[PDB]
């Protein structure tokens, strides 16, 4: 219920200051603060983190580097999730923090990942007295230029409603009972300016209705912002220990508000701008993570291989763990690259996923070259160590689909390749006229384990570059018809079934689905009759080459419906019965498949729709009651548009209808704790 | 400027069946095309309220109470259809008789509208736009309801009219109006 | 309930409390239920000591230290004995039990759930896990 | 920031066209004349800044008809001010 408070935000702001106050203490126990702790992080939930931040800046003040504790680290966890889809330096202050610190080691990587996205003593110079002076004298001809443009009235004492300034004088004009008040001002941040940087000296000349001048003229460089920088801090150093000396007889400058840093920052920028007049100028994101990475990558290695001669382990668990969160999280480009080949070196499964994943990211063609090397003298061992090889297999592979999105080398492991996991080795393969050769000749082997490879590559290169893409595909119906390794095999049938040659298919496929059919109804005539298991576990086989037949049939219609819109009007009515059929088919079926069925049906629906439909609903519901002799037994503009044998395909169609129309279609609480 | 709105007369709302129409695209950029509400206010952008529910062709996204991306961008002279159907509470969104999905796969575009008053078709032009807007009143007149949409079983809006259906634009000229007393920041009192 | 407690504990309890029994009264100072505690390796600090006195004058007696006892160790047992509750189902003792092997382990226990509640346990609730089990028992 | 409230009132002569506008009683240096045949609305144009902004104000002076005897021929005559509720505020 508290969702969306705008109404108010300063008591949502104190209260949820004082939970986190009770939430470590000594007069509590564990079952009293497990209420607090669940109290605290059901508000940090159904908020807007607007006013989340108001604690936000005092816990980064406090846990991050130390290894109560969990209690930070599960509502920082649940507050950074919560807006991935001013206090972010804070965070990554916490980040470096929590780095610092790398059980309690894997309750902190979660919560890391989720965030992943002398005054008194100091000598006075002979300026430094004028400039005491002048900066009062400034301070005074601003505060009438600003007081008096409100209708500020001149009165003996001061009085708010009368708004009366009685100090509308210059410092000049006051004595040392008027000029107290920006005596010791003026006087010690001259001294934590000299005690900061021992620059008091006057380097260029200088600069009732005072009116301040215009101190604005020149702006702040690289060392006057960082100087100006440094004046708040030391004005929230001094005031700020003033505070803890002054309560005990609490907000930062970095670390500060929105609104808290724009109050203190003009006490700093009206400052510099004060003692850069009579010449008293004291004058002394990501990739900062990659360099610390980078920093800890050759400490990894270096340990590595003094770990490979005969802590940090657990950091580097940490830390690749924070990698694989900041990869799926994704000059600089350049940094990661040399994090890329910095860990490829060290590998020659957690750090694997980490490699796939900024492979997935994605000088270095050496390591390439030198991985290609041992690739092939792997592939020299493989036709004669395999675990470093397998990883390396995948990597590369991960990575040749990567860069699509050292010639010579590769060219040796596709002899390689082609000369002896061997779907494995297939895999990575497909990541002229030689090639033209071996086309014809699995052609003359589909007329008729490394057939299976050899075609996997020559998918990849047809599709680099027309009517030699249907030759191949006809080359793999004919495969399958005779026909495991389909599923791959399948893969590639997908990706290149764009480009007549669609008839000659359907010539081809219209007797794949038919023998498909006969296998169907054999297993049908199976069900209508121990065989029970047989015939599940053919039925199981028939579902596992119909998957592998209606995948290439999908996109095959992607074409058909484009251009009829015939030899399809018999591929509706051939996959009719085969959706009949799947209307325990399906028992085997989804054993299978741990869909296409239904698909094959959507695209066929408009085919057959192609081809008076009164008498389609009256045969639909005799269907729904064989029917052939029953069936026996705004139209003005669709029959301009329909008009632009019938007994039975009026019969065909109607029980396709309503198959697909058939396809579409307490205990107590003593109860509860006895059976449990 | 501002973006002109397009829309049919209020007499030819819907409140059942299922129906279709076409939109050629001339000339790509900031367009708007889809379904809304009869009581549509012409001073919001179209979709940004709960009155209307509409594609948009620049970045491949649909618009109702905010936005999601949807589909591709346009071309120069692709044809972009819409049709809905009343009796499921949903809208499909088809280019160039390919019909669009979802980052899900998901063809329908809304589902669970409720019916309500109905709905009647809607444009949008933005600035240098041009594009013309085939009602469906020859059905030889379309190109792409023959590939998707005909078999289906949607008609088209004008499918049986012989006069062509009126169109009511957004004028850009200010005119006085009394104050509504359900307005939310301004309020009279005659004492 | 003090049942909840097996016999060998009591009999350690009354070796622990005789031992530092005052008289032979069955007395013990309020400071002598924290060292007998710890001379049990019970360990709570002042705060699980302070609450526990004052839920029952310094007089600790056999009875009113031994309802102490018992629910020490009645809130322990109480959230323990669920995830050995699920070692059952799973073949395996992970949290992965098939819903197919669930529906004839239910209504064959002994608590007399026909079909319709044991379904009435599942819509209500591919294998779950145990987490959501526990979740789905207690309520 | 004044905590008094600005009263303007305007004066417009029909037999001659001619418009002056008073400002607290003091008159501005500022007048209008028109064509013969031509109407006018009354007019506020304001940028608002508080809770309670402005006031339409239907009343008479010393010496001469408010604004009720002008928009209705049936009460030329009535010198009291009324407000019926065809009157309304526009924007």
């Amino acid at each position: 219920l508290f969702a969306g408070t705008e109404h108010r935000a300063i008591m949502v702001d104190s209260m949820l200051h004082t939970v986190y106050r009770l939430s470590r203490g000594r007069s509590l126990t564990k079952a009293q603060r497990d209420v607090i702790e669940d109290c605290l992080m059901a508000l940090c939930r159904y908020i807007r983190p607007s006013m989340l931040q108001h604690l936000l800046r005092r816990l980064v003040f406090d846990v991050p580097i130390l290894n109560k504790m969990p209690l930070k680290l599960l509502t920082n966890h649940y507050e950074r999730c919560w807006k991935y889809y001013a206090n972010f330096g804070v965070t990554s202050e916490e980040e470096l923090h929590l780095t610092r610190k790398l059980l309690a080691h894997k309750k902190y990587d979660q919560e890391l990942y989720r965030m992943a996205m002398e005054t008194l003593n100091v000598i006075i110079p002979e300026k430094l007295d004028s400039f005491i002076n002048k900066f009062a004298e400034y301070t005074h001809e601003k505060w009438a230029f600003d007081k008096i443009q409100n209708n500020w009235s001149y009165g003996e004492n001061v009085d708010e409603e009368l708004k009366t300034h009685p100090m509308l004088r210059p410092y000049k004009t006051f004595s040392e009972k008027d000029k107290e008040i920006y005596r010791w001002p003026i006087k010690e941040s001259l001294k934590a300016m000299i005690a900061w940087e021992w620059t008091i000296e006057k380097a260029r000349e200088g600069e009732y209705n005072p009116q301040p001048p215009d101190l604005s003229g020149v702006t702040l460089s690289r060392e006057l912002q960082a100087m100006a920088e440094q004046l708040a801090e030391n004005y929230h150093n001094t005031w700020g220990r003033k505070k803890k000396q002054e309560l005990e007889a609490l907000v930062p400058y970095d670390t500060l508000t929105a609104k808290e840093k724009a109050r203190d920052r003009e006490k700093a920028q009206e400052l510099l701008k004060f003692l850069q007049m009579n010449g008293y100028a004291v004058t002394r994101i990501e990739k900062r993570f990659a360099f610390g990475f980078l920093q800890q990558l050759l400490r990894w290695m270096d340990i590595s291989q003094e770990f490979i001669a005969h802590k940090f382990f657990a950091k580097i668990l940490l830390p690749l763990i924070n990698q694989y969160f900041t990869n799926h999280c994704l000059l600089g480009s350049g940094g990661h690259a040399s994090n890329k080949e910095k860990e490829m070196i060290t590998s020659l499964l957690v750090r694997h996923r980490v490699s796939l994943f900024g492979t997935d990211a994605p000088t270095t063609l050496f390591q390439h070259i030198a991985q290609h090397q041992f690739g092939d003298d792997v592939i020299l061992d493989d036709v004669q160590l395999c675990s470093i090889y397998s990883l390396g297999t995948t990597k590369n592979t991960y990575v040749e689909k990567l860069r699509p999105a050292a010639a010579a080398m590769p060219v040796a492991f596709l002899e390689p390749q082609l000369n002896e996991t061997k779907s494995p080795r297939e895999r990575a393969i497909l990541g002229v006229i030689e090639i033209t050769l071996p086309m014809l000749c699995s052609y003359l082997p589909r007329w008729w384990p490394p057939a299976l490879p050899a075609g996997a590559p020559p998918p990849c290169t047809a599709v680099t570059s027309l009517g030699n893409i249907l030759r191949i595909i006809v080359n793999n119906l004919g495969i399958d018809e005779a026909t495991v390794f389909a599923q791959p095999i399948v893969s590639r049938a997908r990706p290149e079934l764009l480009h007549i040659p669609t008839i000659g298919r359907l010539r081809k496929r219209a007797g794949k689905v038919v023998a498909e059919e006969e296998q169907l109804r054999l297993e049908a005539k199976a069900e209508a009759e121990r065989d029970e298991f047989s015939v599940l576990c053919r039925d199981l086989y028939a579902l596992y080459p119909l998957l592998i037949r209606y995948v290439d049939n999908n996109r095959a219609h992607w074409l058909t419906e484009p251009n009829a819109n015939f030899r399809m009007v018999g591929e509706i009515f051939i996959y009719w019965s085969k959706s009949h059929n799947f209307k325990q088919n399906f028992v085997v079926q989804n054993e299978i498949n741990n869909t296409l069925k239904k698909m094959l049906p959507i695209g066929l629906n408009m085919c057959a729709p192609t081809d008076m439909l009164a008498k389609t609903r009256y045969a639909l519901k005799d269907t729904d009651e064989l029917q052939n002799n029953l069936h026996l037994q705004l139209r003005w503009q669709m029959a301009l548009y329909r008009g632009l044998e019938k007994i039975v395909r009026r019969v065909q169609e109607v029980s396709a209808v309503l198959y697909h129309l058939e396809q579409t279609e307490l205990l107590s609480k003593q109860r509860r704790r006895a059976v449990v | 400027d501002r973006v002109r709105i397009f829309r049919a007369e209020k007499s030819y709302t819907v409140q059942s069946g299922r129906w279709y129409f076409e939109f050629e695209a001339v000339t790509t950029g900031e367009m708007r095309v889809g379904w809304a509400r009869p009581e549509l206010r012409p001073d919001v952008e179209l979709g940004a309220d709960e009155l209307a529910y509409v594609f948009n062709g620049h970045r491949g996204q649909r618009w109702h109470l905010g936005s999601e991306p949807f589909g591709r961008p346009w071309q120069s002279g692709d044809v972009v259809g819409c049709m809905i159907d009343l009796t499921e509470n949903t809208i499909i969104f088809t280019l160039n008789g390919e019909v669009l999905m979802s980052d899900s796969g998901s063809e329908t575009a809304f589902r669970e509208i409720e019916i309500g008053d109905g709905f009647l078709p809607v444009c949008s032009l933005g600035p240098g736009q041009v594009g013309h807007l085939n009602l469906g009143q020859d059905v030889s007149s379309l190109r792409f309801f023959a590939i998707c949409g005909l078999q289906e079983g949607f008609e088209p809006f004008a499918i049986n009219m012989q006069r062509p259906v009126t169109t009511w634009f957004s004028k850009s000229l200010p005119q006085f109006e009394p104050v509504p007393p359900e307005h939310p920041h301004y309020e009279v009192a005659r004492m | 309930m003090a049942d909840q407690l097996t016999e060998e504990q009591i009999a350690e309890f009354k070796e622990a409390f005789s031992l530092f029994d005052k008289d032979g009264d069955g007395t013990i100072t309020t400071k002598a239920l924290g060292t007998v505690m710890r001379s049990l390796g019970q360990n709570p600090t002042e705060a699980e000591l302070q609450d526990m006195i004052n839920e029952v004058n310094g007089t600790i007696d056999f009875p009113a230290f031994l309802t102490m006892m018992a629910r020490k160790m009645k809130d322990t047992d109480s959230e323990e004995e669920i995830r050995e509750a699920f070692r059952v189902f799973d073949k395996d003792g992970n949290g992965y039990i098939s819903a197919a092997a669930l529906r004839h382990v239910m209504t064959n226990l002994g608590e007399k759930l026909t079909d319709e509640e044991v379904d009435e346990m599942i819509r209500e609730a591919g294998q779950v896990n145990y987490e959501a089990f526990v979740q789905m028992m207690t309520a | 920031i004044s905590h008094t409230d600005l009263v303007i009132g305007c004066l417009v002569d029909l037999a001659t066209g001619l418009m002056t506008f008073t400002a607290n009683g003091k008159e501005s240096n500022t007048f209008f004349q028109v064509e013969p045949n031509t109407k006018l609305f009354p007019a506020v144009f304001v940028l608002p800044t508080h809770q309670n902004v402005i006031q339409f104000e239907l009343g008479k002076q010393k010496n001469i008809m408010p604004l009720s005897a002008a928009m209705f021929l049936s009460e030329r005559k009535n010198p009291a001010p009324q407000c019926p509720p065809r009157l309304e505020v526009q924007m």
